[PDB]
């Protein structure tokens, strides 16, 4: 049930070479793999929660 | 009763709280003690986040 | 259906720290650097 | 925006519907002149009812409109209406067919003294009615009430006089005091829709 | 925890004959509505709403709270049971 | 021995960033002052976010449009972006207009201009067109206080208007610093520094002013220690249905309709007025 879809990474008149990126797919960025998202953390408790 | 309890010349750790909240429990009884153990966990929690 | 991260979710990194999220804090409540920037997440260092 | 006197006409059967009309004030009727020659009351129309609908569908009016206290109209032209003007005129000829329902209702409901009682506590809620020491009153003749009750004048007046002695209301000067209120409300039975 | 649970504990000989009391007397306060109770209007249970302070609709609370004040007697074969009752309806109708 | 009204400096550039100083101040009262408006300056802060988008031809938030590189959904990610400047303060709606068709890269200058309505970020980008690429839609921009998500507030101008999440708060971010200082005689006095990030729709200056006139109300609060509706009233059925559905719907409303209005109502007569009577004789 999740969404795989491509959108395009290049644009109009744009050139391209042999093995070169044109649209992204499901859980990628720029050709490379995302599975998730890059967060600010801190260690440290809080509140017990 | 509660100075009788507490152990004060040592630090507080599973053990001592631990035999805290049973000699709590025989003295003061069930609901004193259940009021003791959520304020224990809240200002655990409260020193635990600004503790560093 | 547009699923927004809420209570109840489950995040884990590829260290094999995983958790659910238990709650979520206005900005003003959140931790944040001298500079004003808040973090995002706060992860329990006694899981490690 | 026009004032008219009791008794005059608002506008006549057979004549070009031109014009729509609001009931700003007092009481107008809307009547049919029979062949034998009997008048009858149609319908009431009350302050903010909307009358000669006719120049909505049609090209003359098809009944006679007549004022019966002193009255205040104001003309309106149908194809110069916004939205909200109507949806005023939808809801207020809805409420209208209501009305003129339960008028037709009234007119087939119980004797003569019923629904002569029904309808002078139905004109006790409109511009008709007023109030003195003697008590609560209202200004309207007996024809008038026979026009309204399905009945002839001499019936309408032998009955009033049979309340009158009985105690119930008193009359003169086409002026008539209603003294027992519940005791005509239990003849009416049924109340008429005033609004 | 449940207020005075220890004295509650100290009424009885075992736990469970302290839950079968109040759970009956529940019942009777249900089935009576609540108008056979020993308590004072100003120590009845409450409930805040919207509106304001209303009655509390929990029978065991109220169970609870009148075998603390004392004056409810529980035992083994005090009465018949249609004895018990027939008199509970004559002194409080349904 | 009693400290004295500090000196205030303001230090602003343009109206995204101000720097607001006051010193001196007693020890500890850098972040007394410092921290509770950076909270209010954070979440209170009333502003204007787009709150609905319409696109002609696009039915929902999911689909794709033809002649478009960015889906829908990346389109309403670039309008979150979006900051409007309302120049009138009693405006708190606007709906922008944008059409635009061919090989070109739609910026936020190309929505058609409003009154009163100034876009900070002009070079924002929203969409790329291709040849027969054809953009036409209509956003709305509301203003309000806070985060309100999409679920939240469901506006739609109409069918087929897809509902946007709207982050009001104007203010991007909020730091102060505590600085030591001393007024000649008293030393480790507090010197405090405000510096206010906005994304330009309201100044860093009157989003201070806004936040500390809310601590102040906020205050106030802490001064004082510790007309029924006619269809209630019980009157007359004639009397409930008639009065209500005349526009009036209490006992405050009944009083005030003078001799000439009671009466003038096409219901009311003469045994509404005794009812009516008996009521005000209930209640006095």
């Amino acid at each position: 049930g999740t969404a795989l879809d491509q959108r395009p990474r290049v644009v109009v008149g744009q050139r391209v070479r042999k093995g070169d990126l044109l649209a992204d797919g499901p859980a990628s960025e720029n050709g490379f793999l995302a599975l998730g998202q890059n967060v600010l953390v801190a260690i440290m408790p809080f509140d017990g929660y | 009763v509660a100075w009788e309890l507490i152990q004060l010349d040592v630090p507080q750790e599973k053990n001592s709280l631990k035999d805290l909240v049973y000699q709590a429990f025989l003295r003061l009884g069930m609901e004193k003690t259940a009021r003791l153990l959520d304020a224990l966990k809240y200002y655990g929690f409260t020193f635990s986040t600004t503790s560093g | 259906q547009k699923r927004k991260l809420q209570v109840g979710d489950k995040l884990a990194n590829r260290h094999g720290n995983k958790g659910v999220v238990a709650k979520i804090l206005p900005v003003e409540d959140m931790p944040h650097l001298p500079d004003g920037t808040p973090v995002d997440v706060i992860l329990n260092p006694l899981g490690v | 925006m026009k004032r008219f006197a009791r008794k005059e006409t608002i506008y006549l059967r057979g004549e070009e519907a031109r014009t729509l009309y609001r009931l700003e004030e007092g009481l107008v009727r809307v009547v049919e002149l029979l062949p034998d020659g009997r008048l009858i009351t149609l319908r009431h129309v009350l302050p903010g009812d909307y009358f000669g609908e006719e120049a909505l569908e049609g090209k003359a009016y098809r009944y006679t409109a007549e004022a019966m206290t002193e009255a205040v109209v104001q003309g309106l032209e149908p194809r110069a209406m916004d939205h909200e003007a109507l949806h005023r005129v939808a809801r207020n000829l809805a409420r209208q067919m209501r009305r003129v329902q339960a008028y037709e209702a009234h007119l087939q409901t119980g004797e003569l003294r019923a629904r002569i009682a029904r309808y002078l506590l139905f004109l006790a809620d409109t511009p008709l009615s007023a109030r003195d020491r003697q008590g609560i009153y209202v200004t309207v003749s007996h024809e008038e009430i026979a026009d309204a009750t399905a009945s002839i004048r001499e019936s309408v007046s032998k009955v009033l006089a049979d309340l009158r002695r009985e105690g119930l209301i008193a009359t003169a000067y086409r002026r008539v005091y209603l003294l027992d209120l519940a005791a005509l409300e239990r003849e009416a039975g049924s109340a008429l829709e005033a609004a | 925890a449940e207020p005075g649970i220890d004295k509650l504990f100290g009424m009885v000989d075992s736990k469970y004959r302290l839950t079968v009391v109040v759970a009956k007397r529940a019942q009777q306060l249900l089935r009576h509505g609540f108008k056979n109770t020993v308590l004072e209007p100003e120590e009845r249970p409450k409930m805040q709403t919207l509106e304001g302070l209303f009655d509390d609709p929990n029978a065991v609370t109220w169970a609870m709270k009148e075998l603390l004040t004392g004056r409810l007697v529980f035992g083994e074969n005090l009465v018949p049971e249609d004895r018990l009752q027939k008199e509970m309806e004559r002194l409080y109708p349904v | 021995s009693k400290l004295k009204a500090p000196v205030f400096t303001v230090r602003t550039q343009g109206r995204e960033y101000g720097e607001f100083v006051l010193e001196p101040l007693e020890r500890g009262f850098g972040v007394t002052l410092g921290n509770p408006l950076r909270r209010i300056l954070l979440s209170s802060i009333p502003g204007t976010a787009v709150t609905s988008v319409y696109i002609e031809d696009v039915l929902h938030e999911f689909s794709t449009i033809p002649g478009v590189k960015e889906d829908v959904v990346e389109i309403i990610l670039n309008l979150k972006e979006l900051v409007v400047r309302f120049l009138n303060p009693s405006l708190q709606t606007v709906t922008l207009l944008l059409k635009a068709e061919g090989p070109k890269e739609v910026k936020a200058r190309d929505f058609l201009p409003v009154a009163d309505v100034e876009i900070m970020n002009p070079d924002l980008h929203i969409a790329t067109l291709e040849e027969g690429g054809r953009l036409n839609m209509e956003v709305r921009v509301d203003r309000g206080v806070g985060y309100v998500p999409a679920e939240k507030h469901g506006i739609k101008d109409r069918i087929n208007a897809i509902p946007v999440d709207a982050v009001f708060s104007p203010v991007r971010r909020v730091a102060f610093q505590v600085e030591d200082t001393r007024l000649g005689q008293r030393t480790d006095l507090d010197k405090l520094t405000l510096r206010i990030w906005t994304d330009g729709s309201v100044t860093p200056l009157e989003a201070l002013n806004q936040a500390v006139e809310i601590l102040r109300e906020h205050l106030t609060y802490f001064s004082n220690p510790q007309d029924l509706p006619l269809e209630e009233l019980g009157l007359s059925t004639r009397v409930l249905h008639s009065l209500k559905e005349e526009g009036i719907e209490s006992v405050r409303a009944l009083l005030a309709l003078n001799l000439k209005d009671l009466k003038n109502i096409p219901g009311i007569g003469e045994r509404s007025l005794e009812e009516i009577k008996e009521a005000l004789e209930k209640k006095g």
